[PDB]
DNA sequence: GCTTGACAAAAGTGTTAAATTGTGCTATACTGGGAGTCACGGATGCG
């Protein structure tokens, strides 16, 4: 399974939060499975009526 | 103390412009990649072989394939077939006919 | 410390063979992710092993 | 010769690039004759 | 998920965070922030710088 | 302030705390609910594997029996997935035993599951016995399996590290019985095999030690700084080795052409490959004895002083 | 500059026995750990 780097997660500052615009603690709950993310949405059942 | 390490020195004539002849065979592999391997005189020719990333691969040749096979793993299946027959379990699949 | 790797990841390749349920991938990978920081870098997080 | 350094962030590829094998096996060594194992972390 | 689990797509762990910096694009939030670190005055500029 | 936050702020970071509070979150199930899902298991499978079975030659089936067959094989699949659920929490009281003993807690509880899954592939509801009297076997099989293939930096195998055990056992066990650590020969008296084997065993059982521990009362030197490498190159050999094929190959062989040129083959100087008499005596036009009578008189040649004077220096 | 032949020791073939190594299995019931804090600069927010 992918694996992120220690370096980069934390350090303050925490490079990959300020690349993907995450605070520390909500990015430590996504690598570490602690909660759920949203990759992505589509607008066809968005802006459907 | 006197440490060793499981290995040797030896310092014989090393050289290049009198070597022996290579075969050099070259192996495709199950995820796309192919590698090349040089051999010895003795003109074998592996038709398998296990590369450096870690994938078996299989000469580009393409000389007798499946060279050997080894027992099937056991399933759950077989491990209920141990401790069951036919019979009950086509019960059961009747006894869940309908809700 | 790369025993505890290879370890956690051959287990873990176990583990989505046989189709566990997600609690016990997902606390596979959570220690797969917490062994290779260990590896990379002791002691940022946690207790050091 | 050297005339600077660099230091980048390796990628996947380069990781794959650098190995002639992959560790498959976490056995050091042979308890017994002392030898390395054909897929521990000292394979030959 | 099970309502409308077809809408979107949501993970965990650091495969999630894979997903979010693949789609993460540099040209976005570069021309963001050098927006923002004029636009803005107080907290949010240094945030942004 | 931070002295009261900084206890809790790194709960956030301990699986050992975090896993035992996410693991209950589904109520541990009984006798009468179990049957029901064990037999639906393996309706599921059973029904599975008719697909298969059916298909193999191929026909077609009423869309109701259709899902019907679909919907058992799911909910087979969500028994097995509450069954496995309903006793990590066994699983873990299990593990907890085997604390401290190399393996990891967690990894120790993860092991455990997996003999929790191998024994629920086996627990029979038809036998009357309940699930947790059947898994315990298995889960301490796969544990005790697990924490004796991997907690050495050496793999001692399981049937080594058997009688391994068994020796410590009994080492552990028969001082009471005198007030002594049993010696070779009070271990050998007990475990039906020879002291010789028994040194052999002990020997067997050692653990390697790291080299990064700190020696000599400061955070200076470490153990591992003064052992000296018994495989270095020396430089002075590596010149004499190169003198002697400047004064052996180079010299003493110029001087008695084809009857040296034997030697050339024979001790196979000159490739590295020794030759024997009648693999030699075949690229001349000679017999094997023939060779080896040239080499009789190269030896005796060689052999007298007034040449050998040069030579003997290196190892006299 | 060297052969025929005859003997005994060393280098190989093959079958068999013994040991060594790896996987599976045990059915009353038991169901979720435990270990000896302060100082520093940076992010947030007040006017």
């Amino acid at each position: 399974a992918p694996v992120t780097h220690i370096w980069y997660f934390k350090g303050v500052p925490s490079r990959l939060g300020y690349l993907l615009d995450l605070a520390p603690k909500d990015l430590e709950k996504i690598i570490y499975f602690a909660a759920y993310v949203i990759t992505s949405v589509d607008d066809e059942m968005r802006h459907n009526e | 103390l006197r440490g060793s390490r499981l290995g040797a020195v030896s310092y014989e004539t090393d050289r290049n412009h009198d070597l022996a002849p290579r075969q050099v065979a070259r192996y495709r592999t199950d995820n796309g990649e192919e590698f090349d391997v040089p051999f010895a005189d003795d003109a074998e020719i592996p038709g398998t072989w296990l590369c450096r990333n870690g994938l078996e691969g299989t000469l580009i040749e393409g000389d007798v394939p499946e060279p050997k096979k080894v027992k099937p793993p056991r399933t759950h299946w077989d491990m209920l077939l141990e401790r069951r027959s036919v019979e009950e379990l086509e019960e059961l699949l009747k006894e869940r006919l309908d809700l | 410390l790369y025993r505890r790797v290879i370890n956690r990841n051959n287990r873990l390749k176990r583990l989505i063979d046989l189709g566990a349920p997600e609690i016990i991938v997902n606390n596979e990978k959570r220690m797969l992710q917490e062994s290779v920081d260990a590896l990379f870098d002791n002691g940022r997080r946690g207790r050091p092993v | 010769f050297f005339d600077e350094l660099r230091i980048g962030l390796a990628t996947a590829d380069d990781i794959r690039n650098w190995s002639y094998g992959e560790v498959k096996k976490p056995e050091t060594i042979n308890y017994r004759t002392l030898k390395p194992e054909k897929d521990g972390l000292f394979c030959e | 998920q099970d309502r409308y689990g077809e809408y979107f797509t949501g993970a965990m762990g650091a495969e999630s965070i894979k997903k979010l910096i693949e789609n993460f694009d540099i040209d976005a939030e570069a021309e963001s922030l050098r927006e923002v670190i004029r636009s803005g005055k107080g907290q949010k500029k240094l945030r942004a710088l | 302030r931070q002295a009261r936050k900084d206890a809790e702020l790194t709960a956030s970071a301990d699986s050992v705390r975090a896993y035992l509070k996410q693991i209950g979150k589904v109520a541990l199930l009984n006798a009468e609910e179990e049957v029901e899902l064990a037999k639906r298991i393996e309706a599921g499978l059973y029904a599975t594997q008719k697909l298969a079975e059916l298909a193999e030659k191929g026909e077609k089936l009423p869309v109701q029996q259709r899902r019907d067959m679909q919907w058992i094989c799911r909910d087979g699949d969500r028994a097995k997935n509450h069954l496995l659920e309903a006793n990590l929490r066994l699983v873990v009281s299990l593990a907890k035993r085997y604390t401290g003993r190399g393996m990891a807690f967690l990894d120790l509880i993860q092991e455990g599951n997996l003999g929790l899954i191998r024994a629920v592939e086996k627990f029979d509801y038809t036998k009357g016995y309940k699930f947790s009297t059947y898994a315990t076997w298995w889960i301490r099989q796969a544990i005790t399996r697990a924490m004796a293939d991997q907690a050495r930096t050496i793999r001692i195998p399981v049937h080594m590290v058997e009688v391994i055990n068994k020796l410590g056992r009994i080492q552990r066990e028969l001082l009471q019985d005198l007030g002594r650590e049993p010696t070779p020969e009070e271990l050998a008296k007990e475990m039906d095999i020879t002291p010789e084997k028994v040194l052999e065993i002990q020997q067997y059982a050692r653990e390697p030690i790291s080299l990064d521990q700190t020696i000599g009362d400061e955070g200076d030197s470490q153990l591992g700084d003064f052992i000296e490498d018994s495989e270095a190159v020396v430089a002075v050999d590596a010149v004499s080795f190169t003198l002697l094929q400047d004064q052996l190959q180079s010299v003493l062989e110029t001087l008695s052409e084809r009857e040296a040129g034997v030697v050339r083959l024979r001790f196979g100087l000159t490739d590295g490959q020794p030759r024997t008499l009648d693999e030699i005596g075949q690229v001349y036009g000679v017999t094997r004895e023939r060779i080896r009578q040239i080499e009789s008189k190269t030896m005796s040649k060689l052999r007298h002083p007034s040449r050998s004077q040069v030579l003997r220096d290196y190892l006299d």
